[PDB]
């Protein structure tokens, strides 16, 4: 997931100055701007509290594969905060598999888990 | 002066403040002393032991179990060279740094404090509260946006700006003047009596300004006052 | 030298702001145009590189051969008489805004035509309905002007950056 | 008058860098640039030509109050010359008041004197 | 050489012309032996006593009630740096100063005299007259304005300039070329005979250039020329 994260982050970071003056460019540019806003809001952390790597890979999975694009920019931080404890409670199998083998969980399983969380998430 | 302040901190207990005229002149006195002693110069001719001497000064200004010493030190930055050894070395001991800009002073804004270059260790909710931090950050964002829009408003007319840009500049001028306050000592210079503004009333006034409660007051009302109630009183005084 | 480099850097920042504004205004202008899609149509403000110069020189040659405020200033400095002026004009003109001007003119137009990436070109039309074609020409001219200003201002930004790199 | 002059110069120094586009700038920016140009012409002096304090105060008052915004820029120096003689012809009371009280005279009389000179000019 | 000229000034009272083709080499040679004499290095390795040693010489080169001495000294500038201690210290010993610029020399403008940085005590309205002072100051102002406009021309361009700035650039190029003149000693370097321009002719020509009398003439005609009529004579050749 680091490669895709780098691609979108660099694409948005190269051109953030264009957006701030309004009257956005082509729809691809608008999508890049939205994805980059989500990316920068995701990578912001709250001071002395680290995040376990098992949580990092799954939150970046949620970010990169086009799932946070339906969430307002300011609310993705609270989305991450709720995602962490939701995975700790009801998503222990994905995190356990990440711990055991250091590879992503089965695509359909993590997809349905995060889709259910998005369904129950209160935006 | 530090010895006097440290006695007052320890044997008297209550908080003691130590104001220092200019740190730059202390570093230059040290540099001249080293040159007279014959030691080899460092950086821009400065003494090799500059960091050691500044540490030995600024490390005795600490809050201990007996009491506390607050320190306010003025630093002269030559030729606007912040990379000079004296200011750069001072930067490593300062919890809060306030930048005084001549551009604001020429505009009448006093204390000519740079809103965007002024940094504090304690501008976080855990020390000042969520409301204080939120208000300060909103003011910083508005001033930054106004600074960015300076060139466009200078070349193009204000009509070219969108409604939100018009609003942000409209409020930004009000905040820009409102950060200036009449000085108790400036009665020596300008004659007007000064004022003292509690932090709670400060954040209340800035929040009210940011809320749009006073977009109908002309900016000159905020020129040099203490409280936003004083802004209303001055606006009445001009005949608005 | 420090003052020189600082002034050039500030000028570069001003040009960057101008070209970003020009990009946004060009987006709005060609969106409006594609929603929709003697006389001389020229901009009010300059800074458009050779956008105005090409039209002015070509109309000078064509008037000198066939006929034997940056738009009207050229004619005044050329000491020529004109009938109608609409110097100040909104970026997005309502049909009623230029409708009256079209009515008085119609009671032979020269304008720029939009091809992106520094490819805007001058164009002619002999006419004597027509008000619609004048509207299309004006919208094309506004879009081409915004594009030309963006291109010229980006060129100025690169020139300033080259100067600051040399220094 | 020097406070207002300093404010004018501070405003003018904020629009020098934009003078490169000065042909097509904003109305307020153009007004500030014009006032700055008039100011820098007013502050121009010649060698071994001291000016008495009262006449300095009066010319700065005329500049700041906007009486010089109509005359052309290149004439300002000539203005600053002739007006001075005008004072020594008619405005002796104003100069004497400034020299005695060390304070600005009545402002409406000063405006009337300025208007009379502008009629003369 | 100073002693030889000083005898003529003092014991004869005759006007003297004292030429020194490089007075900087005196300072340079004093600096060469400075370290070996036993003196600590000063700034830029010069002698600690650069100023005093130079003053003890330059103060003898002077006019007296017995007689006048017109002294012309050429001063070499190391590494093309006018802020070097020797030229900087020398600048305070001279009435008139001519600054020769490498940039002007590379452009074919000879004598490569810097029209701005070179100033003399004699440029006063009461010494050279009001007309001469006015035209000289106007020329210098125009050239400084052109120098400041050069950066805007580089960044923005030529078309973005205002009409007044375009006229300023035009007349500034014309003046900067016209400030050059063919030298007599330039014969072997040019094959062209030299010229002698009276001060009246110079002032009249520059006053006419600033007025716009010779706007239409191509700038090429203004290089290595004598009086202003020689400019139109060169223009007939094109």
């Amino acid at each position: 997931v680091a490669g895709t994260l780098r691609l979108d982050l660099a694409a948005y970071r190269e051109l953030e100055a264009f957006a701030q003056f309004g009257s956005d460019l082509d729809k691809a540019t608008q999508a890049k701007l939205a994805r980059g806003a989500r990316t920068v809001e995701v990578l912001k952390q709250d001071l002395h509290q680290p995040i376990p790597v098992e949580k990092q890979v799954l939150i970046i999975y949620a970010l990169t594969r086009g799932f946070l694009d339906d969430i307002p920019v300011e609310d993705v931080r609270r989305f991450e905060k709720e995602f962490y404890l939701f995975l700790d409670q009801n998503g222990q199998h994905l995190l356990e598999h990440i711990r055991t083998t250091k590879d992503l969980p089965n695509e359909d399983d993590l997809n349905k888990a995060i889709e259910a969380f998005k369904k129950t998430f209160v935006v | 002066g530090l010895t006097m302040a440290e006695y007052f901190r320890d044997e008297q207990g209550q908080d003691v403040l130590l104001f220092i005229d200019n740190i730059f002149r202390f570093t230059q006195a040290g540099s001249e002393v080293s040159a007279l002693l014959g030691r080899m110069p460092s950086a821009v001719g400065y003494q090799p032991t500059l960091a050691t001497e500044m540490g030995q000064l600024q490390e005795r200004i600490t809050s201990t179990a007996k009491g506390s010493i607050t320190s306010i030190q003025a630093i002269y930055v030559p030729a606007d060279d912040y990379t000079d050894p004296a200011p750069a070395t001072t930067f490593s001991h300062l919890d809060a740094t306030t930048n005084l800009e001549r551009k604001l002073a020429e505009m009448g804004i006093y204390p000519a404090v740079d809103p965007l270059a002024s940094t504090s260790r304690a501008l976080a909710p855990e020390i000042v509260g969520e409301e204080h931090y939120q208000v300060a950050r909103k003011v910083q964002q508005t001033l930054q946006r106004y600074k960015e829009l300076q060139d466009i408003i200078a070349i193009l007319g204000m009509d070219e700006l969108s409604d939100e840009d018009k609003l942000v500049v409209h409020r930004a001028r009000r905040i820009q003047f409102f950060l200036s306050q009449n000085f108790h000592v400036a009665e020596q210079f300008t004659g007007q009596p000064g004022s003292y503004v509690p932090v709670k009333e400060t954040v209340r006034g800035f929040k009210e300004i940011l809320e749009g409660k006073y977009d109908h007051l002309p900016e000159d009302a905020f020129r040099l006052v203490g409280r936003i109630e004083e802004v209303v009183e001055k606006a009445k005084a001009m005949g608005v | 030298i420090k003052t020189r480099i600082n002034a050039t850097k500030k000028t570069s920042q001003i040009t960057k702001a101008m070209e970003m504004v020009s990009t946004s205004k060009l987006n709005r202008a060609e969106q409006n145009a594609k929603s929709f899609v003697y006389l001389v149509i020229t901009s009010d403000r300059g800074l458009a590189g050779a956008y105005n110069s090409n039209v002015l020189r070509l109309v000078y040659q064509t008037i000198q051969k066939r006929h034997a405020r940056v738009g009207l200033s050229f004619f005044r400095k050329r000491n020529m008489p004109v009938i109608l002026d609409i110097t100040r004009l909104p970026d997005q003109p309502s049909f009623a805004d230029i409708k009256e001007i079209a009515r008085k003119t119609v009671g032979y137009m020269y304008y720029n035509h939009y091809v992106s990436a520094i490819q805007q070109e001058v164009t002619e039309r002999k006419l004597l309905y027509a008000e619609s074609l004048i509207y299309g020409a004006l919208l094309d001219a506004k879009a081409s002007e915004h594009a030309a200003r963006m291109t010229a201002m980006k060129n100025a930004t690169d020139n300033a950056n080259e100067l600051i790199r040399t220094l």
